[PDB]
């Protein structure tokens, strides 16, 4: 009859589905949301020992937190829904039997752009943003990552780079575009573009979906040097309480049914087979939600980086104050 | 006039936004920035949320338990000024008016240090002590200067009479204060309420309290279950202005 | 009691208030450090990164635009609590009141109530639309004008408050006796009322000068990348870089101009009494 | 004539204060207006000094027409009830403010202060704020302040009420002499009998917006008007007389509180006329009386005495149970004189110094 | 007989010394004044009998008991303040009933001794209604009310009637001297005025820095002044300058007083070339207006004012030392009205046996 305190993203959990868990176990469910992975990790360290059950990281995160000690072991014999999720995505070098995380929910990041003021073809690769002609009107994502995964495949190098050459070749090209960014988004990066503001810049795709399902014409084009992608994971924080709570959870999100109502309402690529095909034509179709099978191998995964995880994140928070 | 006129405005301009939050309370546009009809969903959906509801609770408790205190202590203090007069007096004034004229951002990382180095978790009673903190001056000013308005012979002329110092309290001081005494028990009930400064710095998961889940919400910006709670809060804060008016006489 | 009152009022101010203060400025000197968050070994080095223009252009763009708040708040106050105080007494309980009942409603929601309003897309473009005044939309956002038109809608009433005593305070037959002696209207102005009333000015400037500078949530929702404040500086270096030293150092430039702005305060009062 | 009055009225809130007044100013006198406290004394020296604006008649100066011309082009100065003094200026600044606000040329700016600030003695306080100063001189600096302009009025308003019962002494004459050294009008105001009647040459009795009495202080205290004013100024004694028959043109016969005797009355009167006798306490003499011849004068008691050091006031008691309040002084003939209590007692007065009445 | 005995009373307030050494008693039955200039020391102590302060030396007797300790609850005095330190919220009746509440008086006694206070001092009328609706007489005549209910051996006041208009205070005075007759207890009251002091006194006792410089009947300090400060206070006084030449016989000496010769009576021995003090009063002097050379007898002025109250006419005449000298003389005898110039010539004369002479 205990309680969980769930810490996740913005846009994922939607209205009614906590509910539904409450009446079905007993248990009560508090929910808080991150915006970013830096953040996340400040907060498990301050108020260390005890006061979070059910982290949300990304992949290139898992294999950094083991080492510190904030993840612990997932006893896998209760998680009996395992199964359904696609053996595709499944066996990766970051956790190699799956003792530490399940995958979650996966996505890109292209080139958003406003029909009814520029048109879709007038851009189409990562470097016409650097044209001059974009002063003052472009929307970034807030991501050390996502910003400097762009410049590394501008100038041509691997976006999982541990070069103090390249990584520096990133900050001195990516400093010239600062002239040209507005906005700093990582909540809800498509509100600029409904409001009426920024009409061309980095974009998700599941949130380019909500706003094609409301008024407003957001096409993602896919850039010619390649594609952001990644995916997220569920964990255990290493000292919890409810740790047969946390599980109970993990095994509610990995059913069917679950996990379609919410991939239709918010749009983001879900990796769990079963439920792939049990989908409406316009969710489980989509070039943008679902791609094909040559884009994904044009652009680049978010690996790990290791050790230079500083310096992709000190060069970072110097880009900001311009 | 024009005179009327410029009062017309800065009213205009501060209620415009007000207003905002309460048509689109009922409108049934997810996002809010154009009229879609009429519904009264958006309560009914606030009526299941847990998260919100606790955190509201939180809320409510706190600016009671912090309100309570800091009348209670602020009152005696002004009682103290003005029954008494000694060396320190105007050193105790301009302390109180530097504390009152103080940034909130460096109230919050001060207590922050100091809650570290002592050995204290972040949480409810951080959150107390701060709060009782920051709201304890506007009370010592209000009773004092209701106090202020009356003869202070008044006490040598009790004692004259045959009365103890403690007789003094109930049957002279108290009832000239009472009205004054509410109006810093709500006017610290208020406080308490929108602070958000100092909360977001000095307190935990634990606790959880409104601006800090109002906070993600409105960056997020997809739910007007937000704006529907708002105005409950403000019926509900208009209903304790006029019961304390009833209570004080 | 009869002592136990004073003990306890300076008890309470001397651990909750002023030894804390100078455990800040104790620690805008210690080494960093990632297990106690300080690490005892005095350094001058946080001082030294505040002077390099990348870290110093933004407190001087924070600066001007809490001035700029402040100087909005003295041109369409003043007036306003002049106009105020000439009114029937019966009306002005009334009209006072409706001047404080804004801060019942939550003041987060009402700046996203402010965005919604000005937006290129939302309200005030389109009814301005249609009546034929403007050929293209206004878009005040992500722009320095937004974070003060934000800063003067939260922070008004604490200009009117201060200054509705320090005129209805005033002793009429002062202003009569001037009148009397050859002073027009702008000369009893200026020469008069103004000096008068100056405590009232210098302390509407305490409360909404320093707040300017710490409201993070007006930059938040309204500002963008280009336009900060400082209060934003302290809250990424407190919590997400975990510096503790040199956001400590940031905080100092706060306190110096409240001393300052007191010290004007002290001197401009004596000169009264 | 200086300051003509013709019509004028004033209305506040609805309710009258001002009905109707006629009054003429002369040039170079001094002139109090002497009435019960909220009289509309106040409204009629505002109105003078130009801080209100009338809603019927005409003012006028030299026969220059100044109804409606501003206050701060009037030539009228006035001194408040609280010594406004500005706190933030000088002495020196204080007096030389209606100087720089009319444009006067720099270089003589100086002399003209000193000079003004000679006139009251306060050469030597010319640095010092106004809260260092006595309550007398701040009265001083009001003073010097309004005179320097050379105005052709000057309107003092309660001037010197708060002061002491010394100072007061001294400050009248000061003024008196300061009026003739000048030689322009003084308009009074003021609630007090004794300094009305010391420090002025014509005295304007007002009560409830209305004119009573006008004239110099030797025809109001010996030959009043009326009720209110006989009563207004100096303690007055009222006998109720009922007149029997007349016995020549200057004497007429009555009976008077029960004794029946001869009463000087200078108006036509009929058998059966009710008439008001008024006696002051000094003109009244009086004898104790322990034998048991009881004649000549009402009967009388005493039931209070009152050294007054130079004078004894004593309060008596006649047989129907009024009150008269006898004043006796201290001769050569008759040194340290006093009374007991309840001592049985003789009235007469003076022969022919009374006023009777309608 | 004694009431209260002050024996060497010492008392220092903010390192200052308010009284040095004062002596004094208190009979019974009697109306006692305390008269001196603003801050002499008399609310000290009025304070120190009343109880709201504590002595640092010496002993204070009520019938023969030592209440030096005895806090201001437990003594049978009470006081009547200046501001009338009023409860502004309890009513008329509940202001006067406090002090018989606190002393736990039955319930059945309260209301007619209330009422019988309301009523001595005319006020069974306003007995519900609340401050605020009274006017400023009325509010001094409730504070005295509150004060006498609880029948106390000695009524303080403290510059009670001050804050009232002229007529209103002239007939309270008399109020308070019957309503002390009607009790019986002694009155003490605290004045700056002299014209007060003389008229309801039965004993005046004058401060200065403390000491006591003169005590007695009202006509013992008009009219036997002891030095210069009691002469010149209490009323007008004409100091004069005058040095002796010789004696004439038991009782008059000459005397060179203002440039001329003079007989004048001096009591006590006297050496010729000592200074003296002349003392007159203007209630004295006659002066006579000299119109063209002829009896120039007595002294030499000129009139610089003239000042006309009603009953009297009072003129300061400046004599030709360049002194000014104040006149007084009335209209009762039968000089029906008379008036002076400006710039008149005068002589100035006094009776005889009527001055007063010190000496040193």
């Amino acid at each position: 009859n205990n309680t969980l305190y769930f810490y996740n993203w913005t846009e994922y959990v939607p209205p009614g589905l906590l509910e539904q868990f409450t009446k079905e176990t007993g248990i009560k469910v508090i929910y808080s949301t991150y915006e970013s992975n830096e953040t996340m990790y400040a907060k498990l360290k301050t108020y260390k020992d005890g006061a979070y059950d059910l982290v949300v990281p990304s992949t290139y995160y898992v294999d950094k937190m083991r080492k510190e000690g904030m993840i612990q072991k997932i006893d896998k014999s209760k998680l009996t829904n395992f199964s359904n999720l696609d053996p595709d995505m499944l066996n990766k070098p970051f956790d190699p039997n799956n003792d530490y995380s399940i995958p979650y929910i996966w996505g890109a990041t292209a080139i958003g752009v406003n029909g009814d003021a520029v048109d879709p073809k007038s851009v189409t690769s990562w470097a016409d943003l650097w044209k001059p002609e974009y002063k003052g009107s472009l929307l970034l994502t807030d991501d050390a990552r996502e910003v400097f995964q762009m410049a590394l495949r501008k100038l041509g190098y691997s976006g999982n780079t541990t070069d103090p050459k390249e990584i520096e070749a990133a900050y001195n090209e990516l400093k010239k575009l600062m002239p040209n960014v507005a906005a700093f988004n990582s909540d809800n990066p498509a509100n600029p573009y409904m409001e009426g503001e920024v009409n061309l810049g980095m974009i998700w795709n599941g949130s380019a979906f909500v706003a094609r399902q409301a008024g407003t014409p957001i096409d993602v084009v896919w850039p010619k040097e390649g594609g952001i992608f990644w995916m997220d994971s569920l964990a255990i924080p290493a000292n919890a309480k409810n740790k047969e709570g946390a599980l109970k959870l993990i095994n509610f999100l990995l059913r069917p049914d679950v996990a379609k109502q919410v991939a239709e309402t918010i749009g983001y690529p879900t990796p769990n087979l079963a439920a792939r095909k049990l989908l409406s034509p316009e969710v489980a179709n989509d070039k943008t939600l679902y791609p094909d099978a040559e884009t994904i191998k044009n652009g680049e995964w978010q690996n790990d980086v290791g050790a230079a995880s500083s310096i992709y994140e000190e060069y970072y928070q110097k880009l900001k104050a311009g | 006039l024009l005179r009327g006129g410029f009062m017309t405005a800065i009213y205009a301009y501060l209620y415009i936004p007000i207003i905002i939050l309460i048509v689109n309370s009922f409108n049934s546009s997810r996002f809010g920035i154009n009229w879609q009809g009429f519904t009264t969903k958006w309560y009914s959906l606030l009526m299941n949320n847990d998260s919100l509801l606790q955190a509201a609770q939180h809320s409510l408790t706190m600016a009671v338990f912090s309100a309570t205190f800091a009348t209670l202590i602020g009152s005696l203090t002004a009682v103290a000024l003005y029954r008494y007069r000694f060396r320190g007096k105007p050193f105790v004034s301009g302390m109180l008016f530097v504390v009152m004229m103080s940034p909130d951002i460096v109230m919050a990382i001060s207590l922050l240090v100091l809650f570290m180095l002592l050995g204290i978790q972040l949480g409810f009673w951080s959150l107390l002590f701060s709060h009782i903190t920051f709201c304890l001056p506007f009370v010592v000013v209000t009773v004092y200067s209701r106090l202020k308005g009356f003869d202070v012979r008044m006490l040598e002329a009790a004692k004259d009479l045959g009365a103890s110092e403690f007789t003094i309290l109930r049957k002279i001081i108290l009832p000239l204060a009472m009205p004054a005494v509410a109006a810093g028990w709500v006017l610290s009930f208020t406080l308490s309420m929108d602070d958000v400064v100092v909360s977001s710095f000095v307190t935990g998961p634990s606790y959880e309290i409104l601006p800090l889940k109002i906070y993600s919400m409105v960056k997020v910006g997809v739910s007007p279950e937000v704006n529907a709670l708002a105005t409950i809060l403000l019926v509900l804060s208009l209903v304790m202005v006029i019961a304390s008016q009833l209570i004080a006489r | 009691f009869q002592n136990v009152v004073i003990v306890t009022i300076v008890g309470w101010l001397v651990l909750f208030v002023f030894l804390p203060n100078l455990m800040i400025i104790g620690t805008s000197f210690l080494t960093r450090d990632d297990a106690s968050f300080v690490k005892m070994v005095f350094t001058l080095d946080n001082y030294t990164r505040l002077l390099d223009p990348l870290y110093f252009e933004v407190l001087l763009h924070s600066l001007n635009m809490a001035l700029i708040a402040t100087l909005a708040c003295l041109v369409l106050g003043y007036p306003f609590a002049w106009f105020l105080a000439k009114l029937p007494h019966k009306v002005r309980p009334l009209l006072l009141f409706l001047l404080i009942v804004p801060f019942w409603t939550n003041s987060l929601i009402r700046i996203y109530g402010l965005k919604i309003f000005l937006s290129t897309k939302g309200y005030l473009n389109e009814f301005l639309l249609w009546l034929g005044v403007i050929d293209t939309p206004i878009r005040i956002m992500f722009t320095p004008s937004a974070v003060i038109i934000g800063l003067v809608y939260i922070l008004l009433p604490f200009m009117v408050m201060p200054l509705y005593s320090s005129i209805e305070k005033l002793d009429k037959p002062l202003l009569e006796a001037a009148r009397d002696l050859g002073a027009s209207k702008l000369q009893t102005f200026i020469r008069i009322i103004i000096p008068l009333t100056m405590p009232g000015i210098i302390a509407g400037c305490l409360l909404v000068m320093l707040p300017a500078m710490g409201l993070f949530y007006v930059s938040d929702l309204m500002g963008g990348a280009k336009n900060l404040l400082i209060g934003n500086v302290i809250k990424v270096q407190f919590l997400n870089i975990r510096d503790w030293p040199f956001g400590a150092a940031t905080s100092i430039t706060l306190t110096i101009v409240m001393g300052l702005m007191l010290l004007v305060y002290w001197r401009a009062s004596r000169l009264l009494n | 004539p200086l300051v003509q009055l013709a019509g004028i009225r004033k209305c506040f809130d609805g309710k009258e204060v001002i009905p109707q007044l006629d009054l003429t100013i002369n040039n170079g006198e001094f002139l109090t207006l002497l009435g019960p406290s909220g009289c509309g004394k106040t409204t009629v020296l505002r109105l003078i000094a130009g801080l209100e604006t009338v809603d019927s008649g005409r003012i006028m100066l030299d026969n220059e027409d100044i109804t409606h011309v501003p206050a701060e082009n009037r030539y009228v100065n006035t001194v408040f009830q609280s010594y406004a003094l500005f706190p933030h200026m000088t002495v020196f600044e204080n007096v030389a403010f209606g100087l720089r606000m009319q444009k006067t040329p720099a270089a003589e700016i100086t002399p003209r202060v000193m000079e003004a600030l000679r006139m009251v003695q306060l050469e030597t306080f010319a640095q010092r704020k106004p809260h260092q100063l006595s309550g007398g001189q701040q009265q001083r600096v009001a003073i010097a302040r309004a005179v320097v302009n050379k105005p052709r009025l000057l309107l003092l308003d309660q001037s010197l009420s708060a002061l002491d019962y010394k100072l007061r002494k001294q400050m009248q004459n000061e003024l008196k002499a300061l009026q003739r050294k000048l030689g322009i009008t003084f308009v009074f105001v003021t609630h007090d009998q004794e300094e009305a009647l010391t420090m002025s040459d014509r005295i304007v009795v007002m009560r409830d917006g209305r004119i009573e009495q006008d004239g110099t202080p030797r025809e109001i205290y010996e030959e009043p008007k009326n009720l209110f004013v006989a009563g207004f100024i100096g303690e007055i004694n009222m006998f109720n007389a009922t007149v029997i028959e007349r016995l020549d043109e200057q004497r007429v016969r009555a009976n008077v509180e029960g004794r029946e005797c001869n009463i000087y009355v200078n108006f036509a009167v009929e058998p059966g006329q009710k008439l008001h006798v008024l006696l002051r306490p000094e003109d009244l003499r009086v004898e104790e009386i322990n034998d048991d011849n009881h004649a000549e004068g009402l009967i009388g008691y005493v039931r209070e005495r009152n050294y007054k050091g130079m004078t004894l006031e004593s309060v008596v008691e006649l047989e129907n149970g009024k009150m008269v309040m006898v004043s006796e002084f201290f001769n050569e003939d008759d040194p340290d004189f006093d009374h007991s209590l309840d001592q049985k007692m003789a009235i007469n007065w003076v022969e022919s110094w009374e006023v009777v009445l309608a």
